[PDB]
RNA sequence: GAAAUUGUUGAAAGGGAAGGGCAUUUGAUCAGACA
RNA sequence: GGAAUACUGCCAGCUGGGACUGAGGACUGCGACGUAAGUCAAGGAUGCUGGCAUAAUGGUUAUAUGCCGCCCGUCUUGAAA
RNA sequence: GCCCUGAAAAUGGAUGGCGCUCAAGCGUGUUACCUAUACUCUACCGUCAGGGUUGAUAUGAUGCCCUGACGAGUAGGCAGGCGUGGAGGUCAGUGACGAAGCCUAGACCGUAAGGUCGGGUCGAACGGCCUCUAGUGCAGAUCUUGGUGGUAGUAGCAAAUA
RNA sequence: UUGGCGGAAAGGCCUUGGGUGCUUGCUGGCGAAUUGCAAUGUCAUUUUGCGUGGGGAUAAAUCAUUUGUAUACGACUUAGA
């Protein structure tokens, strides 16, 4: 037995993969994947999360 | 005549039978999961069936091997045997249920001459 | 270590020796009880009686053939105290039954026998004395046992024949120890006893 | 001479066991002469063999054997824990047993 | 098309093995074991008998010699698992050996020269066997366990 | 031409139910590799 | 007055017997022993040998033995009732 | 302090049973020993988390791989899958040289829902995969309709003169 | 083979004579292997069946009938060459 201090299996609750079926989008992400993987720069971490998105958090600019 | 792989070690060989599927003729062996409120089954009090469970899973290595250290692959035609022939040491070639007895005749020649094993070669043989 | 053992009952406490002789038969040995009517009970005559008569009056309401059954005999006495130690509702505790033998007296088969005894079982070696103890034999008369005085006259019989044949076997043992002690005193004896024997 | 054995007889007295519960896995042996656990230290990983009859002659012969071995000691009387290939049958419990000398260390 | 093919199928290439360090290293025998040791048989078809032992083989396993003469038992090999080492020894300087090894007993009736090197090195055992009483008819006799006897005190 | 239910034949068990779980003995029966 | 021993603790002191386990699969790392070349118990078992190649191991099934197992569903604080 | 008197209930009876008296009882002290689905180490399954790897010439970057931790569950929530009738596409799929269905203490695969094969019976249609769709999965409801048991060769077949 | 004793379930114990096999009490001479480095390595006693030949002995019960000291039916109690 363990006395647990949190809830076990829990997800971590933010998106790794986008949730359209868009083939464009996902080489878009496989781009930035890499990208994010081998330069250290901070861009590429916050564009690839921002390919995540839904509608509703890309609003129009 | 395959890969060599570690030893097949089967968790749990014993069929799971339905509770009470030997009391009533009307329950049957195919497994259900008793959900009564009182069920001694659901509750896992000692010396009751067992129930199926994610840690009965087998080794991954050894997953869909048979005994022969193949994997069954079901064959209907000569083309679809031929998908084979380059994997004769990790698949073996099973003749569906309903190919005639003349069809199977060819199937075995041509399995022969590829060196593709046949896990079901007696059937329909008119010896 | 012998296929057969032959327990004297003479002077053993019926627990004690009960105990220990049901687990012999539970490991497979066989095992024969005589002379059951010469055992012994802690507590004075009174207060075993007692108990058996509290015994009595245990029986089936609706039907006393059903009920529990009073033997009077002290080798079934002994019996009961046995089988209460012993599983005999099942296969296993059926068999360890069937090794078991248990008489009153020392019956023809087993009357030119070795007896042993059970020392953690003696009353002699266990009791306080000084302590009351009753024997099986006067409270199964007083119980409705009617073959006391049978089994006296037989025993008597048996001990004179058994107190002829010891006089011969000692005049024997004499006779073999005298030629042994002649034998000895020589070369082989003097190698003998350097190695012990 | 009139005798040939090379083995310690022994007796299978039953399973491990809890007072409700048994592990058929284990068996307890006693061995004759054996009343102390510092004297069963000489028995361990002796080989063991149940020998027994049938009716029907399968390889040439109508005697078959369920081989085991003495693992650890059980108790402060000299009983000891064995197990083999194949568990010994409950029907067994007071059967005789034999334990080799073999693999020696003398 | 009874079945849908896979898309993807293990490769047929076997991997090889990852070195292994495990190096085979000389065995140390028990201190009892001594040449000219007087051994008696546990196992196998001479069980009961007392031999004589005489060399160590390459193998991990013990010459012996009966003597045949004495009790029948030839020149053969056994297991140091399987015998039990007594107190009692017999001197072996004089006895040649040098000729047995692994290779003399390859498996592949009786033999001429197996019956005549037995007479040779029996002869030397021989001598050496009488100049203690009662030691021919001691390994003439076969080891019996009688009731009473407790493995676990007796000392050989 | 299924099941409940029934007859015949064959096998097995049965001292106030039957059926079940873990383990092995016995009987019957069976696949796999002989590279 | 001089020792011994008991008790408690420490050793990067030595050594015998028994049981369970062998996951991984080219190389790469950290160390040890060595003037050197190299070796090793250093990021997970190898070497030698025998019998059998079939119902022998094993699976299935029936039965026997040891221990264990109350009838499911339902309402309910609480059901073998 | 222990023991005894004080101490009377209805079927036969329960320190769990046997039984136990320098205990196998009571108070107390010291050790050895027995065994939980708990603890320690290892393997395997799954879940979650943190990471490595697109370079062609070989197939799944939802891939492969490295590391650590975790696993009870009614009401209830969510996720990945199994099976059924019908529909679009595809395998130039199977079949009177035997399709479907049914029987089979015969074999194989899957933790499981299930899938596959052999034998028997049988006679005309049917399946795999990618997708679409629903009158899509039963042990119960004094459930509906139909069929069949134990009871059981049993109750009984005795008013009105023969 | 001679004699005695034993009835609690005696079914055993003791004793007399001769024939015969062996004797490790002591001293000799031949034989063993190859089951290959272990594998119970098979040496006990339960029941029963079929064929040989050496002796031994040549019946009852039930149904049916009958009786009423009996009786729901079975059962019981009687008779019949
Ligand atoms: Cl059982
Ligand atoms: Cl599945
Ligand atoms: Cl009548
Ligand atoms: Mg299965
Ligand atoms: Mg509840
Ligand atoms: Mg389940
Ligand atoms: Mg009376
Ligand atoms: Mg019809
Ligand atoms: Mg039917
Ligand atoms: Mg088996
Ligand atoms: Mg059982
Ligand atoms: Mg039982
Ligand atoms: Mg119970
Ligand atoms: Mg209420
Ligand atoms: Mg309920
Ligand atoms: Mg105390
Ligand atoms: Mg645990
Ligand atoms: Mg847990
Ligand atoms: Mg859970
Ligand atoms: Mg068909
Ligand atoms: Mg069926
Ligand atoms: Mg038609
Ligand atoms: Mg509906
Ligand atoms: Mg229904
Ligand atoms: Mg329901
Ligand atoms: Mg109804
Ligand atoms: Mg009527
Ligand atoms: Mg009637
Ligand atoms: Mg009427
Ligand atoms: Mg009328």
């Amino acid at each position: 037995g363990i006395d647990h201090t949190s809830k076990q299996h829990k997800r971590s609750g933010h998106r790794t993969a986008p949730k359209s079926d868009n083939v464009y989008l996902k080489l878009l992400v496989k781009l930035y994947t890499f990208l994010a993987r081998r330069t250290d720069a901070p861009f590429n971490k916050v564009v690839l999360k921002a390919l995540f998105l839904s509608k509703i958090n890309r609003p129009p600019v | 005549a395959s890969l060599p792989h570690p030893k097949i070690v089967k968790k749990h060989t014993k069929k799971f039978k339905r509770h009470h599927s030997d009391r009533y003729h009307r329950v049957a062996e195919n497994w259900r999961k008793q959900k009564g409120i009182d069920s001694v089954v659901r509750r896992r009090f000692r010396g009751n069936i067992s129930q199926p469970k994610i840690g009965y899973g087998s080794n991954k290595k050894t997953k869909f091997l048979s005994p022969s250290g193949h994997k069954t692959f079901l064959v209907a035609n000569v083309k679809d045997l031929e998908t084979l022939t380059m994997h004769t040491k990790t698949y073996a070639a099973e003749i569906a249920h309903n190919i005639s007895a003349k069809n199977r005749v060819v199937i075995l020649a041509r399995a022969k001459a590829l060196g593709i094993k046949v896990t079901n070669p007696k059937g329909r043989l008119a010896l | 270590v012998e296929p057969v053992v032959v327990i004297d009952g003479k002077g053993h406490l019926v627990g004690r020796l009960a105990s220990v002789v049901a687990k012999q038969l539970l490991n497979g040995q066989k095992i024969v009880v005589v002379r059951a009517e010469e055992l012994n009970i802690s507590g004075e005559f009174f207060r075993n009686k007692l108990k058996y008569h509290d015994f009595l009056r245990k029986a089936t309401a609706f039907n006393k053939t059903r009920g529990p059954f009073h033997f009077r005999a002290p080798s079934r006495i002994f019996y009961k105290a046995l089988r209460g130690m012993v599983s005999h509702k099942t296969a296993r505790g059926k068999a360890a039954l069937e090794r078991l033998k248990v008489f009153e007296g020392i019956p023809p088969p087993y009357d030119k026998k070795k007896r042993v005894v059970v020392p953690q079982a003696l009353r002699v070696l266990r009791l306080k004395p000084g302590r009351k103890y009753t024997t099986l034999g006067k409270l199964s008369t007083s119980v409705g046992w009617k073959y006391e005085d049978v089994v006296a006259k037989l025993e008597a019989k048996r001990k004179v024949s058994s107190a002829e044949y010891y006089a011969k076997k000692r005049a024997f043992t004499k006779k073999v120890a005298s030629a042994n002690a002649t034998a000895a005193e020589s070369d082989v004896a003097k190698q003998l006893a350097a190695l012990g024997y | 001479a009139e005798s040939h054995r090379l083995y310690v007889k022994g007796k299978h007295l039953s399973y491990q066991r809890s007072k409700r519960v048994n592990n058929p896995n284990v068996s307890l042996i006693k061995i004759e002469g054996v009343a102390t656990p510092q004297d069963a230290q000489f028995y361990l990983g002796k080989r063991i063999a149940y020998v027994y009859r049938a009716s029907k002659e399968v390889r040439g012969s109508k005697i078959r054997v369920m081989w085991g071995k003495v693992t650890r000691t059980h108790g402060n009387s000299g009983v000891v824990r064995a197990t083999f290939r194949n568990n010994l049958p409950a029907k067994t419990f007071g059967a005789s047993v034999r334990i080799f000398l073999y693999p020696s260390n003398i | 098309s009874a079945q849908k093919a896979p898309k993807w199928y293990p490769s047929e290439d076997v991997a090889a093995l990852k070195k292994t360090r495990k190096a085979a290293r000389p065995q140390k025998l028990r201190a009892s074991l001594v040449p000219g040791t007087v051994l008696i048989l546990l196992a196998g078809r001479f069980r009961g008998k007392r031999v004589v032992y005489l060399k160590h083989l390459e193998d991990n396993t013990l010459l012996i010699s009966g003597p045949f003469k004495v009790n029948g038992v030839p020149l053969r090999r056994v297991n140091a698992r399987y015998v039990i080492a007594t107190s009692t020894k017999v001197s072996v300087e004089g006895v040649n050996v040098e000729k047995f090894n692994v290779e003399y007993f390859a498996k592949e009736e009786i033999k001429a020269e197996r019956v005549e090197d037995q007479k040779v090195v029996d002869k030397a055992l021989i001598a050496e066997i009488k100049k203690t009483p009662l030691l021919k008819q001691y390994l003439s006799a076969s080891f019996s366990l009688k009731n009473g006897d407790k493995p676990h005190m007796l000392k050989f």
